[PDB]
C-alpha cells in the first residue's frame, strides 16, 4: 500500500472522501480558526489547496464533530478554492501579510473586531458574517449586534445535511464556496443570490416572506430559503449599509475587484520618472483594463464613453505641490449595473 | 581530468555555472571570510563564478585555526550576486583574528583598487558588519564610494559616516541549501606535534589522516554549525543580492534609474513578511524593505538613502552625481600638468561640456534644452582668482539636474 | 571496463539456486550504476541438463525495445519470444526483498499476458 516494494499492482480498502476543486482569482477566503486547534497551532497561518490537502496535513479520518471539518467540507462541496486558515485572535496581524486574500470568512467565530479594523474603503476586502442561531425576532432586532459596515455580509439561518451532528455548519463556510464558483462561472459583477447550495445542506429554520420582509432594509440579513421547485437557493444580496452606493453585493465586490487589477496592472509606474511620459503610459494600462472590463459585460453603458472615463495629468488631477512630493494621481469614473429585485405580476380578467 | 590521447572525454559532475556580466560603473567589492587557494591581505580580482571558485574555497565553513571553527555566508552570497546580474568583483578576504590593524588598513586598500564603486560585507553576523561599517571613514565615502548595509533591525536606522552614500536593506534572504565542500577544500592551519612541523597540514582531508583525535573535534563543531544553520534556515544577507541588482539595472536602463521595482531570483523566502503600515515606518526612516507580493513575487521596494533631505534622498540621485563627478574627473586627469593659462581653461570646459550634453541626450538629466540641465564655469575672474593660478589651482563649477522618481500613485475612485 | 565516461553496460545472470528468503543473494555483486542481474534461467522445448542463461535472451530484448521505442524506454514489461519459460517462480513477496539496494530482476509468468521482464 503506502510502503511500496515490487513492481506491480497494491490493493488497499480505504474510505477516505475525495472532492474537486476550483479555480477563482476574485475570491480568495481567510477562515477564523478557534486557537485550541491542534493543526493551526505553533503557526501564523496554513494554506490549504483541496480536500487532499487538508486531510493529508489532518493525518486523521473526517470528523464530523469538529466545526472546522465540516466548514472546510461544506466550503469545498460548494466550489471553493484555495484558502488560509488563521486563528481569530491573529487576524489583525496576519491578514495584512497576506496579499491575494479578498474574503474574510467568519467560520463560526466571532471576528466582529478584525471586521471592525480590517474592512475598510482601499483595503479590498469583502467579510462573510454568520447570522444568529436562534430564531428571528418579529421586532425587526435580530441585527442590532452587527456594525453599518459597507464591507460585510450577514447570512441566516446555519445548515445542516447528512453528516451533520449535535453541531450545525455555518452559513458563511457554504456562503464562500458561491462565491468561488458564481465569479469563475459569471462574473463578479453578477449577484452571488438566486443559486443552489450544494450538497445536502438544508436550512435549519424555515424564513418565509413576511419574515424576510423586517430584515431587507438597513442592515440587511441574507436569507437561505427553500422552493417548491427549485430546491434551496441563496435569497439576498443586500451589504449591512442600505445607500444608493453599496446597498448591493455586487457593486460592492466588483469595485473591489476592479481597484485590485487596477492596481496591479499599473503597479510597474512607481519609481519611475514623475513626468508626462509616465503618465501617458498609466493611461494607457488603466484604459485598457476597463474596455475589456466592459466588453466582457462588467460595467453599464452601450458605448465605451458612457461606462468609464479616466482622468491624468497636470492641472487636472495633481498640483505643482503634489508633483513635488512624487506623488501621481489619477481619477476613476465607472457605471455598474444593478441587478432587478422585484418582480411584480398583474392579473386582470 | 589530465588528458593523454586527442579526442574527446566524458565527465559527471554537479558544478553550476553563471553567465558572466560586464560593467563599469558597478564594481563592488566583498569584505568577509574568504578562504583563498593561495597564502599570498590583498584584494583580488573576480571575472566570473569560474574564477571564483578557481581562486577561492567555496563553502559555508570558514578556514579552521588550530580549535576553533567559523560559519560564513561569504560563498553563497557571491552565488547570488552573480545569480542577479554581477558583473566583475574585487574580494577582501580577511583572515585569522579582526585585528584593528586591518580595520585601519580597509580604506587604503580598497583606494589602491581604482575600479571600486561598491562595498559591500557580506556576513550573517551582526557584530562583525558593525565594525565593518564603522571601518569606512568619511573620506573614502566622500571619495565617490557606495555603501550597500544590511540593516539589522525594523525599528532603528544605521549610522554611518556619510549618510548620503549609504543605503540599508531588510530584511534578509532565504535560500534552498548552501555550498558544501569536501574536507580536502576547508583550510586548516596551526596543527603542530613533535613529528610534524606547522606548515604540514594545510586541509581537514591531511588532518583526518594525521590525527583522527582532533578531525573528530573539529568535525563536531561542524556538525553543531551545520546542525544550527539547517534550524534557523539558510539566511543570506541581502546586500549581496542588491549588489547584482544594481549592476543589473544601470547596463539596461542606467543608472539614473532607481534600483526598485526589480525582482530578484535564486532566492527561497525572505525571514520575515512585512505589511504596509510597517513598510510606511521604514521608508520614512530611510531602510528599503524587500517586500513579496502574490502577482510579482520578492521584489525590492525602496529607493531612498540614509540622508532624508531635497537633495540626496534618492539612491538614483546620488549614484547619478558620482558616476558624473567620476567620468569628468577621468576626463580632467589629461590637464593635470598643462601650463595654467587660458587656452588650458578652454580645453577643460570643452571637455567637460562635451561630456554633460551625451548625459543629458540618454535622458540623464531633466529639461528641454541643454541650458536647463547643466552649466559649466572657469574663468580668470568668475571662479578663481590671480592668488589661486599663482598657486597651481584650477577651479570649474558644475551644476546638474536630475529627475526624482515617482514613489506614489494615488486612485482616485468615483461611483458615476 | 565499466566505468564513467567510458560508454558502456554490463548484464549478469543471477543465482542459479532458488532466491534466499533472508535477502542476501545478491551479496557477491558490486553496487556498479553501470550492470544489472537477471533472474532466473530460462528453458524452452529444445532444452537438455544445461539451462539457458538469461543474459543471452535479455540482450535480444534490449535490441528490440531500443529499435522499437527508444533507449529511453524501460527495457521491462515486454515478452520473452520463443518458448522460453522461467526455471523457478517468484511471487510478489519474493521480489520485494530484492528490489532495493543491490536489485535483481527479475522474469515472471502472469496469467494472461504469458512471460514478462520484471
Amino acid at each position: 500500500t503506502t510502503i511500496t516494494t515490487y513492481p506491480g499492482v497494491y490493493i488497499e480498502e480505504d474510505a477516505s472522501l475525495s472532492l474537486s476543486v476550483s479555480s477563482s482569482a476574485t475570491a480568495v477566503p481567510v477562515f477564523a480558526v478557534a486557537g485550541d486547534n491542534p493543526l493551526i497551532s505553533g503557526k501564523p497561518y496554513i494554506r490549504i489547496s483541496n480536500w487532499l490537502e487538508y486531510l493529508t496535513l489532518k493525518n486523521e479520518q473526517f470528523d464530523p464533530a469538529n466545526t472546522l471539518d465540516i466548514s472546510l467540507r461544506a466550503y469545498f462541496i460548494n466550489g471553493g478554492g484555495y484558502c488560509y486558515l488563521v486563528q481569530t485572535t491573529d487576524l489583525e496581524k496576519q491578514v495584512p501579510k497576506l496579499d491575494d486574500v479578498t474574503l474574510l470568512v467568519a467560520a463560526g467565530e466571532n471576528i466582529t473586531t478584525a471586521v471592525s479594523t480590517l474592512c475598510k474603503p482601499g483595503k479590498g476586502l469583502f467579510a462573510i458574517f454568520d447570522g444568529p442561531t436562534t430564531e428571528l425576532k418579529s421586532d425587526g432586532t435580530s441585527n442590532s449586534d452587527y456594525d453599518p459596515n459597507p464591507f460585510a455580509a450577514v447570512y441566516y439561518p446555519w445548515l445542516t445535511a447528512d453528516w451533520t451532528t449535535t453541531i450545525d455548519i455555518p452559513p458563511s463556510a457554504a456562503i464562500a464556496g458561491v462565491y468561488c464558483s458564481v465569479d469563475s462561472t459569471r462574473g463578479v459583477w453578477k449577484a452571488p443570490a438566486n443559486v443552489p447550495i450544494q450538497g445536502g445542506l438544508q436550512p435549519k429554520y424555515p424564513v418565509t416572506d413576511d419574515l424576510q420582509a423586517q430584515y431587507n432594509q438597513g442592515k440587511a440579513l441574507n436569507m437561505i430559503r427553500t422552493f417548491p421547485k427549485s430546491g434551496t437557493l441563496v435569497w439576498g444580496a443586500r451589504t449591512l449599509e442600505d445607500n444608493d452606493n453599496w446597498r448591493y453585493i455586487p457593486v460592492r465586490r466588483l469595485f473591489n475587484s476592479a481597484e485590485r487589477d487596477i492596481k496591479n496592472a499599473m503597479s510597474f509606474a512607481v519609481f519611475e520618472p514623475n513626468s508626462q511620459p509616465t503618465w501617458e503610459r498609466v493611461r494607457s494600462a488603466v484604459n485598457n483594463y476597463l474596455y475589456s472590463l466592459w466588453q466582457q459585460g462588467g460595467l453599464a453603458g452601450n458605448k465605451p464613453d458612457d461606462a468609464y472615463f479616466v482622468q491624468i495629468g497636470k492641472d487636472i488631477t495633481m498640483t505643482d505641490d503634489d508633483i513635488k512630493q512624487g506623488k501621481m494621481i489619477i481619477k476613476i469614473g465607472m457605471a455598474a449595473v444593478r441587478p432587478a429585485e422585484f418582480i411584480i405580476l398583474q392579473f386582470t380578467q | 581530468t589530465i588528458p593523454t590521447y586527442p579526442g574527446v572525454y566524458i565527465e559527471e559532475d554537479a558544478s553550476l555555472n553563471l553567465s558572466v556580466n560586464q560593467g563599469n560603473t558597478a564594481i563592488p567589492v566583498f569584505i568577509g571570510l574568504f578562504s583563498p587557494k593561495n597564502t599570498n591581505s590583498q584584494v583580488t580580482r573576480v571575472n566570473s563564478w569560474l574564477d571564483f571558485t578557481n581562486l577561492f574555497n567555496a563553502g559555508c565553513i570558514a578556514p579552521i585555526t588550530i580549535v576553533i571553527v567559523n560559519y560564513t555566508t561569504s560563498s553563497d552570497a557571491l552565488k547570488l550576486y552573480f545569480q542577479n546580474g554581477g558583473g566583475p568583483c574585487y574580494i577582501l578576504p580577511q583572515l585569522d583574528r579582526l585585528t584593528q590593524g586591518f580595520l585601519d588598513s580597509i580604506p587604503e586598500l580598497i583606494k589602491q583598487a581604482l575600479e571600486i564603486t561598491l562595498i559591500v560585507c557580506p556576513e550573517w553576523d551582526s557584530g562583525y558588519q558593525s565594525k565593518i561599517y564603522n571601518s569606512l571613514t568619511s573620506s573614502l565615502l566622500n571619495a565617490g564610494y557606495f555603501l550597500i548595509a544590511d540593516n539589522q533591525d525594523k525599528n532603528t536606522a544605521l549610522i554611518t559616516e556619510v549618510a548620503s552614500q549609504t543605503a540599508t536593506y531588510y530584511p534578509a534572504v532565504k535560500v534552498s541549501q548552501l555550498i558544501q565542500a569536501e574536507d580536502s577544500q576547508i583550510a586548516v592551519s596551526g596543527y603542530e606535534d613533535a613529528k610534524t612541523k606547522s606548515d604540514e597540514v594545510k586541509n581537514l582531508a591531511q588532518l583526518k589522516e594525521k590525527n583522527p583525535t582532533v578531525y573528530q573535534q573539529a568535525v563536531q563543531k561542524i556538525q553543531a554549525i551545520q546542525d544550527e544553520i539547517a534550524a534557523n534556515g539558510n539566511i543570506i544577507p541581502v546586500s549581496a543580492v542588491m549588489a547584482g541588482i544594481y549592476c543589473a539595472t544601470d547596463a539596461s536602463r542606467g543608472v539614473w534609474k532607481a534600483p526598485a521595482n526589480i525582482v530578484l531570483s535564486g532566492i527561497s523566502d525572505v525571514a520575515e513578511r512585512l505589511t504596509d503600515d510597517e513598510q510606511g515606518e521604514m521608508n520614512s526612516k530611510g531602510i528599503n524593505a524587500i517586500r513579496y507580493f502574490s502577482h510579482k513575487g520578492f521584489v525590492v521596494w525602496g529607493a531612498r538613502t540614509l540622508q532624508n533631505d531635497d537633495n540626496w534622498r534618492y539612491i538614483p540621485v546620488r549614484r547619478l552625481f558620482n558616476a558624473a563627478e567620476r567620468d569628468i574627473k577621468q576626463a580632467m586627469q589629461s590637464v593635470v600638468f598643462e601650463p595654467n593659462s587660458q587656452p588650458t581653461w578652454e580645453r577643460v570646459k570643452s571637455a567637460i561640456d562635451n561630456y554633460l550634453y551625451s548625459l543629458w541626450q540618454q535622458g540623464a538629466l531633466a529639461g528641454n534644452k541643454p541650458q536647463e540641465a547643466y552649466f559649466v564655469q572657469i574663468g580668470k575672474d568668475v571662479t578663481m582668482s590671480d592668488d589661486d593660478i599663482k598657486q597651481g589651482k584650477m577651479i570649474v563649477k558644475v551644476g546638474m539636474a536630475a529627475v526624482r522618481p515617482a514613489e506614489f500613485i494615488i486612485l482616485q475612485f468615483s461611483q458615476q
